[PDB]
């Protein structure tokens, strides 16, 4: 009886971890792809200063 | 143009910091090695694994 | 898909209380496999009644332990196989009525026919078994919880506590056509036990299949 | 353009819709498979009817468990298995009558 | 390229948490020597086994 | 009687140590595997990170 | 009386080789999936330099 | 994005020094064969080993 309750609160209790390191991975990338496109956003206002000369 | 506010890099600050969050709390899982850290996690998985714990 | 992947750990959550009841069963399996050796030894007639009654107490300890696991064995805080586990509806899907049911029925002494229970009354003067059978107190001879055909029952001087149960084996010490007699509802037992077995380990089955369907 | 690049949506909005049904009928053929282990045992002689009744608790649960699939598998709002899905029209094609039909039997036991 | 979504990676996942439970399966009958621990590896196995037993 | 039952219930019972141990090895073969595949699985996204910039 | 006491002082006392290197060997897991994570955990804030340029 | 504090390895610090302090436990029980080395371990298992031990 602890190994059938060990294992079943394991299942609630523990992570998997194959199913979380690929979740990580996924917004350790949306997090590098919104950083990549905030650099570009910046640059988008700073061409108005080639029409305002 | 309208320079004295970026709506575009605002929206993306937003985006920025809503998917850090969730790796910080994947993060989180890795380390420990358990879903449920805080209660938030799992409110009747928290209580049933105390439960199980104490068992 | 929030649902399915939800699904999936009551699937799982229903595997681990079903694996928890059959594992318990596995030892009621060895308990009633001992409490035959106690038959086909206690019905040769080389025994004397002072050693059948000799087997009698390892008949009233192993019956009383049959009657442990079924009161004991709890998933999360629900007694499995004390017969009130019925109707447990486990949701494998995501929407209404994708459940599927299961009942455990009793799996203790009394209910198998290998023993019988006697609850203490409030005074403790007689011990009282469910249908009713009295034992009463210091009736004089060796002291203890006599039965009204002075085959004593409990061995104690003192009286028992208020709720206090006692288990009490099926007769093979008073003959030897008794013990054979016993024979028979011990190997029953033995198939109504393995009849509830196989009811779970086909629901777990049925679990398995559930859980890749559920995944993929 | 602006239709063959949605028509392109819609051919593989059907892929996802083929692929569940195929993949609810993935495990309809396991336990098909197992339920016919659960026969071979069962015409043994040496089995009593305590234990060939014993063999048929599983013989249940499996095909419960092949309806179940049926009535259980369900893309967007749509039972697949279940014997409605028939004429189902993909319309992969910018235009009228460019469309494929599809029907899926009824899949349960 | 779609990045919310690793269908590779959560394919391959399933097929890892499906052969882990086949080898636990095969390491229980391997260190207790039976075929059938459970009830669910052989119900009219399990029945038969008890009266054999039992005989 | 006692032999000839003891040899039957072994059957049904006991495992085949040749048999098993065979087919345990092969699902420990089957999970290191996917356990490769799986490392590669979650390199495929990264690559979006170059055509971003 | 010396066999009986000395098993029953060595339940209580002797721990379980099998029990014990078992969840040695867990715990000497979980310390390197953590160094794992705080490695990485360490790069993140390294990517917005790239953004302050 | 606060670059002043690494919350995220801090925490995992404290995970780290969590593991290690379980490994060494076990180990000093791997090394010496027993289960209760401080009292820590057992106070009523340090106090029935001591009196079996005398007797």
């Amino acid at each position: 009886s602890s190994e059938n309750l060990t294992s079943a609160e394991s299942r609630i209790r523990d992570v998997d971890m194959a199913s979380e390191m690929m979740e990580y991975t996924k917004n350790n990338i949306l997090t590098q792809a919104s950083q990549a496109m905030l650099a570009q956003a910046n640059q988008q206002p700073q061409q108005v200063l080639q029409l305002l000369k | 143009m309208r320079i004295n506010h970026n709506i575009a890099a605002l929206n993306t600050s937003r985006q920025l910091n809503a998917g850090s969050n969730a790796a910080s709390k994947n993060m989180e899982k890795l380390s420990s090695g358990l879903r449920i850290n805080r209660a938030g996690d799992d409110a009747a998985g928290l209580a049933i694994s105390e439960k199980m714990r104490s068992q | 898909i929030r649902g399915l992947d939800m699904a999936s750990k009551n699937a799982q959550d229903g595997i681990s209380l079903i694996q928890t009841s059959e594992g318990a069963l596995n030892e009621t399996h060895s308990i009633l496999q001992r409490m035959s050796e106690l038959a086909t030894q206690a019905a040769n007639d080389t025994n004397t009644d002072s050693d059948r009654s000799e087997l009698q107490k390892e008949m009233d300890q192993l019956a009383s332990e049959v009657t442990r696991i079924s009161t004991d064995t709890e998933f999360n805080t629900k007694k499995l196989l004390d017969g009130t586990a019925q109707n447990l509806t486990f949701q494998i899907g995501a929407n209404e009525g994708q459940t599927m049911s299961l009942s455990i029925n009793k799996m203790d002494s009394e209910s198998l026919k290998v023993g019988t229970t006697y609850t203490a009354n409030d005074d403790g003067s007689k011990l009282v078994t469910a249908d009713g059978k009295e034992a009463t107190l210091v009736t004089k001879g060796p002291n203890g919880y006599y039965d009204d055909a002075d085959k004593l029952v409990y061995q104690a001087d003192s009286a028992l506590a208020k709720d206090t149960k006692v288990t009490k084996g099926i007769d093979i010490s008073s003959s030897a056509k008794a013990a054979s007699s016993a024979l028979t509802t011990i190997k029953t037992a033995i198939d109504t036990v393995s009849s509830e077995r196989a009811k779970l380990g086909a629901v777990q089955n049925r679990l398995e299949h559930t859980i890749n369907n559920l995944g993929t």
